[PDB]
């Protein structure tokens, strides 16, 4: 009977509607980096052929890290299926002074895309302890120019590295850019991302409510 | 030296694509037109179908 | 050296190919079609609306029975629809939510899908256990899968973003033939009605006609500007139509080696996401990023209708094998049947 | 792939007996199940029905009130409860799985059957073919008829054909009067327009002996035609 | 006859059009045209723009319905006032006044409903675009149901037509226990929505200060905390300006018998109906898309 087939359709709708609540509170984060950045160790501290999505939960909020590998070099509009993500996480090696110039270009191409507008950025300067040892014995003036600070002060070099990243955006006044000098701390890395995506949503609500 | 083989195959493929049979564009244009006119009555979208035979309106 | 000679040889081959086309380019399709009756204003109405998808709809395909239909979405689910009664026959959950294509087997026992996971998965629809289970995963591509079209119950053709197309044997599970020759990523694919040749569009403004039995490229067509993201085959099987990001569509012929008609207007600046033909080949439907769908007089290039009613960019578009309906999906997670 | 029913036995009039059926080998949560009884020497008779998810329940007019049918999906089992057992309930009870979507084949798999002994409108579906002698290698036709037209507005004719081999559970041959069930040889064919139906066998064999039944699915008080024995 | 109550209430019955009567009618009518037109524009813009189909805008389109009604309820009263109030019967008098209360109650209750929607989608970690339309429609029907109840109780017994001794002077047919009950309803509403808006400001202010080291990108800073204090002041300041004199007269009529509250009553009510005209320019002016939508509607 065609009336018993209609009950099967309505039983499917009940299963579909049980997932609508989950997807209405889902936060997607796109993870980018390199081989030396430390993407393998960073995910090892997270208690969870293409993209490796890592679904998990923090403070009863669903999360999902869309961790592309080397495929992120693709430069077509089709590859930008991530226009619905809420934030972008970027891992950078602070110790490797030679590849900092290389790591400063791929950042420029991604954050200036016309698709990733209305998307916030998070920066994780990995291996800060190695930077502390690398500085005070090796100068950064031999690797970079236009550095007016002292090459033997951690706070002077750190205040310069972040500014190099922040100056490669031609669409600054639409969304913020957060930066953290993280390490293999293994504990605060999940909580630091939580605050950055909490205030990203808060500053989307304030304009949507006409409250600002 | 390095791209010599790739360009050697490129001209070989170009050689095959160049030496093929071709017809006049006027002959080709008539063939497409003759197909559309012959199957005009069998198009329920160009010529709308009465609501009795419509499977999406008869309910 | 020899590379300079090969470059010189390639320079003069293209001149003789253009001259061969130019000599045969005696007239145009527009001049011959200057005396045929116009089709008038096509008016279509939303008969049914298929609700239930939770995210953007990326792909949709029609069954050969002209009643069943499959669709895919960013949510990561596959739904089989009964277009007559808006009844969900099946609901297949996928492993990866980044699925950009889907296909229906001509017999009806299988469906296929793929995406940014670089593999194509085949699902058995007629099982004795009463469920839907994956039959085989087809690995062997180095880029994301962008299109797939069933050849037989045991053969499928897949195109990928690694600048190649392949032919598989589902029983064995190994790549039988690999089609090389493109430069950019292949975005589209279209099986011939006879199922012995097919065409593919890539992000280099080039379309190539292949041969499944021989595995070699027969013909090449140029004339677009941006990436070609939509290709379809004329019902006669002797021509095909393209659609690119430069807001233009063109009609190429496999025998004349030439573009015949150009489908563009000054009020359209957005690209074409989908292209489909009518049962008689007199209409040409194309989706756009301007949230609408446009109907073109294929023999006259004159616009003849608008399929408006979607709240976002139109992604998918298909016509049934009997020509009685048109289904369109879009980024607002709805499908609509137009008659 | 397996449908085992048990719980029957000798009972007294007025007593209560509970029938349990256990499924193993398929997605039991998406199948609507049935109870079909058969007198010790007469034909089959539909009894009850429970949908998938226990949405709708139907009963026979002879057992309504006294019988209750329930299912336990997580445990993969189906139950039948009888309270006031009379002397007309002596029969053999089968369990039949059935799934309903566009293009499905219901009533495809039948159980094994449990016996029960008690020591004490609707479409009338006919079959005037009580006995027929045949010879292997020939062609035969089995005729049938119904009171009402089984052809529906949506083009579907709801007539089914079943085969009960000696000492075997019934098996499905033709569903919806024209479609051949999976696993059945091509020699079986069906015909008819809206009232008179015929099942045709091209070449006979040694395993075609048994009783051929038939059924309607147009209105849920399902009725079976009388048996047709292939004497051979 | 209402002439029995009016003489006992110290009121007067006009027989000819006066200078005050002409000025009040003329000045109040031109206000009514703006209310029924500006609030009608907000209705169309929300419906014709697909970018306004979110829960916050449905409480703003509902506020236009409450304010558009408040224009009709003033259009009716203006005609039946002056040389026309010596003609209404008791049954028509209670209908004329009952339409005023059903409109002003719906307007005040919609101001509180907006203040709770903002407070909900600010302390919750979910996007307002990804919210369901179930809570708004539940609130919308409750707003309209309570307003009709508050406009029907004085006609079913809560009036002084049976207790002729103690009832107000401004409304001779209304008991003095119903003017006090209405003043409490709105005074409590204002106090609640002041607290709701002062908790939003204090919460976002403590988060902008915390995310100042890490977040040097163009968000937060002082343009955040000065475009949010301005909005709170305007929504709260307008309520005080257009509603504080009205409530003082209501509690002065009941409490002070030796008060000439009959002189200011005809202008303190017009000023209270001007709030229904300032509302569409307070909740529908920050949206640059809404302003752009207005121009595309008016030619
Ligand atoms: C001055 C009032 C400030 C705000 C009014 C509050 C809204 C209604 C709430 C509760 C009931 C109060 C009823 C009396 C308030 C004054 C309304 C009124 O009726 O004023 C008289 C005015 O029609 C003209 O009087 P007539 O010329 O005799 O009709």
């Amino acid at each position: 009977e065609d009336k018993a087939a209609a009950e099967r359709s309505k039983e499917i709708d009940k299963c579909l509607s049980r997932e609508k609540t989950y997807v209405k509170r889902l936060v997607k984060i796109l993870l980018l980096g390199a081989d030396n950045s430390g993407k393998s160790t960073f995910l090892k501290q997270m208690r969870i052929k293409g993209i490796h999505e890592y679904d998990f939960e923090i403070k009863n909020v669903p999360f999902k890290m869309v961790d592309v590998g080397g495929q992120r070099s693709e430069r077509k509009r089709w590859f930008e299926c991530f226009d619905s993500v809420t934030s972008i996480l970027f891992l950078v090696d602070s110790s490797d002074f030679n590849r900092l110039t290389e790591s400063l270009n791929d950042f420029e191409t991604i954050v200036n895309n016309r698709v990733f507008s209305n998307v916030s950025i998070i920066l994780f300067l990995n291996k800060t302890d190695l930077l502390e040892e690398k500085v005070q014995i090796v100068s950064i003036k031999d690797y970079f120019l236009e550095f007016e600070g002292d090459p033997h002060c951690l706070r002077d070099v750190q205040k310069f590295l972040v500014e190099c990243f922040r100056n490669k955006r031609r669409d600054q006044q639409q969304k913020p850019l957060y930066h953290h000098f993280t390490t293999a701390i293994n504990t605060e890395n999940a909580r630091l991302i939580f605050r950055d995506v909490k205030d990203t949503i808060l500053h989307d609500n304030l304009k949507q409510l006409m409250l600002q | 030296t390095a791209s010599i083989a790739q360009a050697r195959k490129l001209v070989e493929q170009l050689k095959m694509e160049a030496n093929i049979d071709r017809i006049k564009v006027s002959k080709a244009a008539a063939d497409l037109m003759a197909y559309c006119e012959a199957h005009a009555k069998e198009d329920p979208l160009l010529t709308p179908v009465p609501a009795s035979e419509n499977p999406f309106r008869e309910k | 050296s020899e590379l300079d000679q090969l470059r010189q040889e390639a320079e003069q081959l293209k001149n003789q190919i253009r001259d061969a086309r130019k000599a045969c380019a005696d007239a145009t399709l527009s001049q011959i079609t200057n005396n045929i009756d116009p089709v008038g204003r096509i008016q279509m109405r939303t008969r049914r609306t298929l609700r239930g998808h939770l995210a953007k709809i990326y792909a949709m395909h029609w069954g050969t029975d002209s009643r069943l239909l499959v669709s895919a979405s960013q949510d990561g689910k596959l739904i089989i629809w009964d277009s007559y009664t808006t009844n969900k026959v099946h609901a297949i959950p996928l492993r990866s939510s980044w699925v950009m294509t889907c296909a229906y087997a001509p017999s009806g026992n299988y469906v296929a899908c793929g995406g940014l996971d670089n593999i194509c998965s085949i699902y058995n629809l007629k099982t004795r256990e009463g469920n839907v289970r994956v039959s085989r995963e087809l690995a062997g591509h180095t880029g994301y899968l962008s299109c797939c079209r069933f050849l037989d119950d045991n053969q499928i053709v897949t195109s990928s973003g690694d600048t190649t197309c392949a032919l598989w044997d589902i029983e064995t599970g190994q790549q039988t033939t690999t089609f090389t020759g493109h430069t950019g990523d292949v975005m589209s694919l279209s099986l011939a009605p006879d199922t012995r040749l097919f065409v593919s569009g890539a992000c280099d403004a080039s379309a190539k006609l292949w041969d499944v039995r021989e595995g070699m490229c027969r013909q090449t067509f140029t004339g677009h500007e941006s990436d070609i993201n939509a290709i379809c085959f004329f019902p006669n099987g002797n021509a095909f139509a393209t659609g690119s990001d430069d807001a233009t569509c063109r009609l190429f012929d496999l025998r004349a080696d030439q573009e015949l008609m150009t489908y563009s207007h000054d009020n359209i600046i957005c690209g074409i996401t989908s292209v489909s033909f009518s049962k008689s080949g007199r209409l040409l439907l194309a989706g756009y990023d301007d949230f609408n769908c446009n109907v073109w007089d294929a023999l006259k290039a004159d616009r003849a209708g608008v399929l408006a009613g979607h709240d976002n960019r139109v992604s998918c578009l298909g016509v049934t094998d009997d020509g009685m309906a048109v289904a369109t999906g879009s980024w607002d997670s709805f499908l609509k049947i137009w008659n | 792939v397996q449908l085992v029913e048990s719980g029957g036995g000798l009972v007294q009039p007025g007593g209560s007996r509970k029938l349990s059926c256990s499924a193993s080998g398929f997605a039991f949560s998406s199948f609507g199940m049935h109870w079909v009884r058969q007198a010790p020497e007469k034909g089959l008779e539909w009894v009850a029905y429970i949908s998938s998810g226990s949405g709708t329940i139907y009963y026979a007019d002879t057992v309504k009130g006294r019988f209750t049918i329930s299912r336990d999906d997580p445990k993969n089992t189906l139950f039948l409860q009888m309270t006031s057992l009379r002397s007309e309930d002596t029969a053999m009870y089968y369990c039949v799985r059935s799934i309903y979507y566009y293009g499905s084949s219901p009533f495809d798999f039948w159980g094994q059957g449990t016996t029960l002994t008690v020591s004490s409108s609707d479409i009338v579906m006919t079959q005037a073919t009580s006995s027929v002698p045949v010879t292997p290698g020939e062609s035969v036709s089995i005729s049938c008829r119904s009171s009402k037209s089984l052809l529906h507005s949506n083009g579907n004719t709801y007539l089914y054909w079943f085969l009960q081999r000696p000492g075997q559970s019934p098996q499905l041959l033709i569903y919806r009067m024209s479609n051949l069930a999976s696993g059945v040889p091509d020699r079986f064919s069906g015909s008819g327009s809206g009232t008179a139906f015929t099942l045709t066998i091209s070449r006979l064999e040694a395993e075609d002996v048994g009783v051929y039944y038939c059924m309607q699915h147009l209105e849920y008080p399902l009725t079976f035609g009388a048996g047709t024995k292939l004497e051979l | 006859s209402i002439a029995f109550f009016y003489n006992r209430s110290g009121k007067h019955l006009a027989t000819e059009w006066n200078t005050v009567s002409k000025l009040v009618m003329g000045l109040g009518i031109t206000v009514c045209i703006f209310i029924m037109l500006a609030n009608l524009l907000v209705m169309v813009a929300i419906y014709v723009n697909r970018r306004f189909h979110f829960p916050i805008y449905y409480l703003m389109a509902n506020l236009a319905a409450a304010d558009f009604f408040a224009g009709l309820a003033y259009f009716y009263l203006m005609f039946n006032t002056g040389p026309n109030t010596r003609r209404l019967t008791v049954s028509t008098w209670l209908l004329r006044q009952g339409l005023i209360d059903t409109s002003l109650t719906a307007s005040v209750a919609n101001l509180l409903a907006i203040a709770i929607e903002r407070h909900i989608t600010v302390f919750r970690m979910q996007l307002h675009t990804r919210m369901s339309n179930r809570r708004v429609v539940v609130v919308i029907v409750v707003i309209w149901t309570m307003a009709i109840v508050m406009g029907a109780i004085p006609s079913v017994g809560w009036n002084c037509i049976c207790d002729i001794e103690n009832c107000s002077n401004m409304a001779p047919l209304y008991s003095d226990s119903y003017l006090v009950f209405w003043a409490i309803f709105n005074l409590v509403t204002f106090v609640v929505m002041v607290v709701l808006y002062a908790h939003i400001f204090g919460y976002v202010r403590q988060r902008t200060m915390r995310m100042s080291r890490h977040s040097s990108g163009p968000r937060r800073n002082r343009d955040t905390m000065m475009s949010l204090l301005k909005t709170v002041v305007i929504v709260l300041g307008a309520f005080i300006i257009c509603w504080t004199p009205g409530l003082v007269l209501l509690l002065l009529d009941v409490c002070c018998p030796q008060c000439d509250v009959l002189a200011y009553e005809k202008f303190f009510l017009l000023l209270a109906e001007f709030n229904s005209a300032m509302n569409p320019i307070i909740y529908s002016y920050r949206d640059k898309e809404m302003s752009a939508t207005f121009r595309q509607i008016l030619c």
